């Protein structure tokens, strides 16, 4: 009733108190400050009566327990002052908890994240539910912020140094069963008798008397821990490239409290506050963050969708068991296969069998459910069968009367109902209909490399498209655990158009006598995850290169690599991972360690000069090309949203998540500033710098794609 | 009506039948090799659903059943629901009877469907020949027992005392009778002897049985009902069956050893059928269901008869005597029946069963019968080949037979269709099709 | 429309249950101690025909349903023919489904004479706790599996190879299902939990339940359909069962620790149903040829019903399920039910039946009937005590309850007997008995 809150105080005959937390507003259960203000003035009312024994914590929500902090309510800080001074709050919020006497339970159902184990930590004992939705972890560090109070200090303490530095920092998922192992919490009990296994829990006379030991216990002291800092330190540096904060405050915070005491840790992680919630990481990884979820809850169309229950796929192979594995496996819909080769059902169905079971050689899961998981995959030679096939994959060659012969045949060969959906290369969708007898749902997906690494999709629709088929086509890469981004129908995409570039100016820039070690590190640290050529080799090149004619005879030259060096690798068997031989060596013959490239590359390539360039500056001109596609691309509206732009690009790339995005980097140096530097780098090297048109209207007038609030 | 029985539900609604479906049928070595019998009846159920317009709630029970059972999950039925997409609603249940598994399951289905409780239901059976369940010496079986109940370790090591001997071999597999130890084929050899079948005389029903099936394959007629094995392994799948050797000479195989007798063998391996694997899985369910939801049933269903003899001689008279049973409950006669189909488990007796059922001597007295049931034209004698071909897997030839008797009469437009199998124990089947 | 199924057959004659008996239940490691179910049927059934007086040769079929089943003996069914008088053309085969296997043997039984290819049945179950079929470890069965087919006996010495002293130890018999692993006295507990079943009133039911089966055996009321077992060793006879504790008090019952929850648990041995061995055997005649044969119907047959619930919660609603089926089909009501049976299982279970059966929120919104069952009077409620007193011999708790049923409304007015069972797998029984 907007006073009440959400944790309201419970009494019941026994001398225990039980609590409910009911969040009037959203189902999930967040923090905000008049909570912990509220619930002061709750536990003062209930420090007064002497007669409790015990107190229970109550989820009261079928959703979650708690969620943890509201991303918002960080975003509202200004200055380190209001971190501190939340920070400064929190700590006294738990020790006044943690100073009662009796015993302090709580029930954990549903979730429990980020400032939901704040609580957790700050009771004596916890009890948790078997259902499967419970979990335990820290979500701080992906938002560019750690734990509000104690989790650098007590939970080392209390779950060991080992053990509770990762999770902190991994930021991983903690079940139910292996929180128990763990230790950290004391039973794992059923959902319907989770209220009443917390009671006897309460009862106990023993708030702490004999905490359980520590098989670790070896490092323990000064003798190990800052070795083992040291060790983590340079390994947290290597595997974070050094370009991201809150890694090494980690270290440090949990430092400070495991050492000289708990509230050295409480002014640490207030200062760490100070600075790492006002942070252009942490507002970059706290903008993803909302545009990250903006999407999901974006529904792509406005018409209301159309049931799909029934999947079929034109197509096995490799790449078409990939989409019936997502189909199948994950989002539990039975998937019909159909190819003219039965060894093309058999790669797949295959496939799917040694990608699968891989968790069973891990004991992450049983036999008894993996038989159901391939019951849902099935293949076939004939189109029988077909008929009730609410969707249909074509996953086949990008010959355009093939896909015409054989959408006219699906059309002839299936209801009226059924959709269909086309992973094009470069052909357009519109093109593909063409003599088409239903055209209002013919929609076009896009996917890429394995698809269970990556993790969007593509919703490219045509000329007639009807909203439902774009409200099914966006829908369906939600529940794939995919991003849905509505693109307009152009040569070469949005991500496919992008990237040409920028696998152009890298064989532009490798042919000049450049080392390749040097500059693709150079390259990496800049917060790109895998190198040009690496990544390269092992999506494809005829699949990668096959759009760039396209892109060529689309939009202009700049797409075109250097001729008759790149296509010698196409007619030399030296085809990437696939073909057994390209670039790196592959056989992994150093003991599985770092290989270095094959020493024959370089004799084939002209390799005529040195370096040149610094290494900021290849690294600098990788993501121009990026953006100055990205730049020209949205010009005309390829993405319906900028966010949309902006997640196509930092999520399906790899853009540096701690610079936010593509424009996310635009604004942030400077806006305008950065189309001067472009201009020389024209000079110096040819015409493919020149700037976009609306980038030079916004660099020479002054502008800002994202008005927004500033 | 004192003989003819209608098979009309309480509601007026006839017993229809709809498609059926047949796994293809290999050898215990070339393929289906190392398989359960657990797998078999769950491949064939989890896409005979996902094939036509029907979903998997509607039906309330299904009758599976195997002739090789395995000890661990007793009922075969259960995990074939648990273990593929089907309602966790069904009427689970499995029935036993050797080399007619499936013609019982089909008879209790279709039982237990009259009666109003169920109103559809899916018969079939799982048949496999190489992952035949060894037993342990029945000596080593009291032990174990005494083992276990044991409190003390001394007193343990007395009783392993006892252990020595043979003992430890394991017990092979055999088909002698438990309380006759006919091996089924010494006893087939004496109905051929008594009976008086020459080994020409035989030997070319095995020959006309691998044709017009071969020729059925080539020609396709029967692509419906063979479904297109997938292995877990993955290597290769397999559409045609490898059993049938359509391509062999009469004389060439006449040159074989007798299996059984070896002095008097008129019957061999060649004019017997051989151990396959395989399963079957057939749409049943009354008028009434099958046309509110628009699916048009593979024929119909008239009358069934079963009929057993003592099992110490000739014993595989079950068609002579099931067969006019059959005919008396549907009130129909062999003039007016389209095509029959026979089991020909071996070479002769099937004969003799033409023999007998065109004899007046063995239905005046064997059987009380005024007059015999009467001749069988050969042309409407197993039109499309018979058991020796495709294989006999004991708890799958009984669905077999009626997916491609309806089909056939079907293509003949009409007609009814006849089926009977011998079973050990002196047990037969016989059963009237009627393809509307 | 009406769903009412009149149980007559096509002839119009109702189905009959002209006779029953039942072998006197005994604790396992007792007098039955070391005897295979199988002997309990041959036994039972031997004496069956010398008291019914009725020849052997005139029943056409037999089915005998067992759990613990031995895998040396597949069909019980056709052993109990060979090892009994029973004529050898009698057309037998063998059911299993849970406990309530007698329930599912009166089913396919009726109906069987109910579509004339039979004319008589005969129905009962066996099972024996003393015996069990314990099986060697699965992987130490799959290294005899890869020896048998092994032809080098070089190759013999390597295949051994992958072996440990933890296969020697054999597998232990449970009750854990296969796909929940969910124990009965864990079902029974959680509705405890749940529904809230206190001991005092749950230990009460097997106080009651026990004095009105002492008070029932002292009167000898159950005395006509209670036969007095021989043993082989003929030591002693043993006439009334053992497992009734006659001399008890409340005060004792409530000094057990539980045993499933030994923590929250309300189910103790003194109100869930010990292990017993035991049999019975009833008869189930048409109306139109016991009169014929000059038998009088002890009772007669009207309608029944089964249905299915979850296997992961809430699996003993079966009765709660089952019973509203029935009555719709027998076309009657609780309030004229002279005499109500059900399955004590376990106290908690079966306070919560009734709890439930008077539940009208369970009826509306988990049955989706308009309105609930009805209310079940302790008077009528297990007059004669119930399954905490005899025991729980698995197949004859079935046909136990129906003979005393028809012999206690015997003893009354016409009425309309019920009896419900629960069974493991989400599985339940129904059915409503007439005797006049």
């Amino acid at each position: 009733m907007e006073m009440t809150s959400a944790f309201t105080l419970n009494v019941r005959l026994d001398n225990i108190a039980v609590i409910t937390i009911d969040v009037p507003g959203e189902k999930m259960n967040t923090l905000k400050a008049e909570f912990a203000s509220q619930v002061r003035a709750i536990i003062k009312q209930l420090r007064e009566n002497k007669e409790l024994r015990g107190v229970v914590f109550v989820s009261a929500k079928p959703d979650n327990f708690i969620a943890g902090a509201d991303i918002n309510m960080i975003g509202n800080c200004k200055t380190a002052q209001e971190a501190e001074a939340l920070a400064r709050q929190g700590q006294q919020l738990m020790a006044e908890i943690h100073a009662l006497p009796i015993q302090v339970i709580a029930a954990i159902h549903g979730a429990c994240l980020g400032g939901g184990l704040e609580l957790a930590l700050a009771c004596h004992g916890r009890v948790c539910t078997d259902d499967p939705k419970t979990v335990l972890g820290l979500p701080e560090v992906q938002l560019g912020l750690l734990p509000g109070s104690g989790g650098t200090q007590r939970l080392p303490r209390l779950i060991g140094v080992s053990t509770a530095l990762e999770m902190i920092l991994t930021g991983k998922q903690l079940r139910a069963k292996q929180a128990l192992k763990l230790g950290l919490v004391d039973d794992v009990v059923p959902h319907s008798i989770l209220l009443e296994a917390a009671v006897e829990l309460a009862k106990k006379e023993r708030p702490s008397s004999r905490p359980l030991p520590v098989r670790e216990r070896i490092l323990a002291g000064p003798l190990g821990r800052a070795l083992l800092f040291k060790m983590v330190g340079k390994k947290t540096e290597h595997k974070t490239q050094g370009n991201y904060p809150a890694t090494e405050r980690i270290l440090e915070v949990v430092e400070t409290g495991l050492a000289q005491g708990t509230s050295s840790g409480y002014d640490a992680e207030a200062r760490a506050f100070g600075e790492l919630a006002m942070t252009p990481q942490s507002q970059a990884l706290r903008s993803i963050f909302f545009a990250s979820t903006d999407v999901k809850k974006d529904p792509g169309s406005d018409a209301p969708p159309a049931p799909l229950n029934s999947v079929g796929i034109l197509g096995g192979g490799l790449m078409g068991g990939g989409i019936a594995y997502v189909t199948a496996c994950k989002a539990g819909i039975p998937v019909r296969i159909k190819d003219i080769n039965p060894q093309g059902i058999n790669h797949a169905l295959k496939y799917s069998w040694d990608q699968l079971e891989g968790k069973v050689r891990r004991r992450h899961l049983k036999a008894s459910e993996r038989d159901k998981q391939l019951a849902l995959i099935s293949g076939t030679t004939d189109y029988r069968g077909f008929a009730h096939r609410d969707l249909i994959i074509e996953a086949v060659f990008e010959n355009l009367e093939l896909k015409q012969q054989m959408v006219a045949e699906v059309e002839q060969n299936c209801a009226a109902h059924t959709i269909f959906a086309s992973n094009t290369s470069s052909l357009p969708i519109g093109d593909i209909a063409a003599h088409a007898t239903r055209p209002e749902q013919v929609i076009g997906l896009h996917f890429f490399s394995p698809v269970e690494k990556m993790p969007l999709v593509e919703i490219i629709p045509h000329a007639g498209t009807s909203a439902q088929t774009i409200a099914t086509t966006v829908k369906l890469a939600k529940k794939q655990g995919k991003t849905p981004i509505v693109v307009r129908d152009k040569a070469g995409f949005y991500v496919n158009r992008i990237l040409a570039p920028y696998i152009n100016e890298a064989i532009r820039m490798l042919t000049q006598g450049e080392r390749v070690e040097h500059i693709d590190a150079a390259l990496v640290k800049f917060g790109f995850p895998v190198g040009p050529i690496q990544l390269l080799d092992e999506v494809g090149i005829d699949t990668g290169t096959k759009i760039i004619p396209v892109l060529e005879a689309a939009y202009g030259e700049r797409f075109s690599a250097p001729a008759n060096v790149v296509s010698s690798i196409l007619n030399d068997d030296r085809k990437g991972r696939k073909n057994g031989r390209g670039f790196y060596l592959y056989g992994q013959k150093g003991r599985k360690s770092k290989k270095q490239v094959d020493p024959a590359i370089y004799p084939l390539i002209g390799t005529q000069g040195q370096g040149r360039i610094s290494a900021p500056q290849v690294a600098e001109r990788c993501v121009m090309l990026m953006l100055n596609e990205a730049v020209r691309c949205v010009d005309e509206q390829v993405i319906r949203s900028v966010r949309d732009g902006d997640i196509g690009a930092v999520f399906g790339i790899g853009f540096p998540p701690f610079l936010g995005g593509p424009f996310r980097y635009i604004d942030s140096l400077g806006a305008g500033e950065v189309v001067a530097i472009m201009q020389r780098l024209a000079t110096q090297y040819g015409s493919r710098f020149t700037p976009c048109e609306r980038l030079v209207e916004m660099g020479a007038r002054g502008e800002s794609f994202w008005k927004t609030t500033a | 009506m004192g003989q003819v029985l209608p098979l009309v539900t309480r509601q007026g609604d006839r017993i229809a039948i709809v498609s059926g479906l047949r796994t293809p049928f290999a050898r215990q070595a070339t393929a289906f090799h190392g398989i359960p019998a657990v797998d078999l009846g769950k491949m064939v159920v989890g896409e005979l659903l996902a094939r036509s317009e029907i979903p998997a709630e509607v039906i309330e029970q299904l009758v599976f059943g195997q002739v090789v059972q395995m000890p661990e999950a007793p009922n075969i039925a259960r995990e074939i629901v648990l273990g593929t997409g089907m309602n966790v609603h069904t009427d689970a249940y499995s029935v036993s009877r050797a080399c007619a598994t499936s013609f019982q399951a089909v008879a209790n289905v279709a039982e237990s469907l009259m009666a109003g409780t169920i109103r559809a239901g899916i018969a079939g059976g799982a048949d496999s020949s190489s992952v035949l369940p060894i037993g342990v010496s029945k000596k080593l079986a009291r032990v174990l027992v005494d083992v276990n109940k044991a409190r003390t370790m001394s007193q343990r090591l007395k009783l392993f005392s006892r252990l020595r001997l043979r003992d430890l071999m394991p017990v092979p597999p055999a088909v002698a009778e438990y309380s006759t130890g006919l091996r089924m084929g010494d006893t087939a050899e004496q109905m051929a002897k008594t009976y008086g079948i020459t080994r020409e005389q035989q030997d070319a029903l095995a020959h006309r049985s691998h044709q017009r099936a071969a020729q059925a394959w080539s020609d396709g007629k029967l692509k419906e009902e063979v479904m297109t094995a997938f292995i877990p392994p993955y290597k290769q799948p397999l559409v045609e069956d490898n059993n049938i050797r359509g391509n062999s000479s009469l004389a060439d195989y006449a040159k074989l050893r007798p299996a059984f007798d070896r002095k008097h063998g008129t019957v061999t391996a060649a004019n017997s059928t051989p151990l396959t694997d395989g399963a079957a899985a057939v749409i049943l369910m009354t008028e009434s269901r099958a046309k509110e939801l628009g699916l048009v049933p593979l024929g119909y269903l008239r009358s069934y008869a079963f009929t057993a003899i003592d099992v110490w001689q000739d014993m595989l008279l079950g068609p002579a005597w099931s067969t006019p049973l059959a005919l008396e409950r549907a009130g129909l006669t062999m003039s007016d029946l389209t095509l029959i189909d026979m089991h020909e488990a071996f070479a002769a007796q099937t004969l003799a069963n033409i023999q007998l059922l065109g004899s007046e001597r063995f239905a005046r007295e064997a059987l009380g019968r005024a007059h015999a049931t009467g001749e069988v034209d050969d042309s409407k004698f197993n039109v499309l080949g018979g058991s020796i071909a495709y294989g006999h897997p004991f708890a799958a030839t009984g669905a077999r037979m009626i997916t491609q008797t309806l089909h056939e009469l079907r293509r003949r437009g009409g007609g009814f269709g006849l089926v009977t199998a011998c079973a050990a124990g002196g047990l037969g089947a016989a059963m009237v099709l009627e393809a509307e």
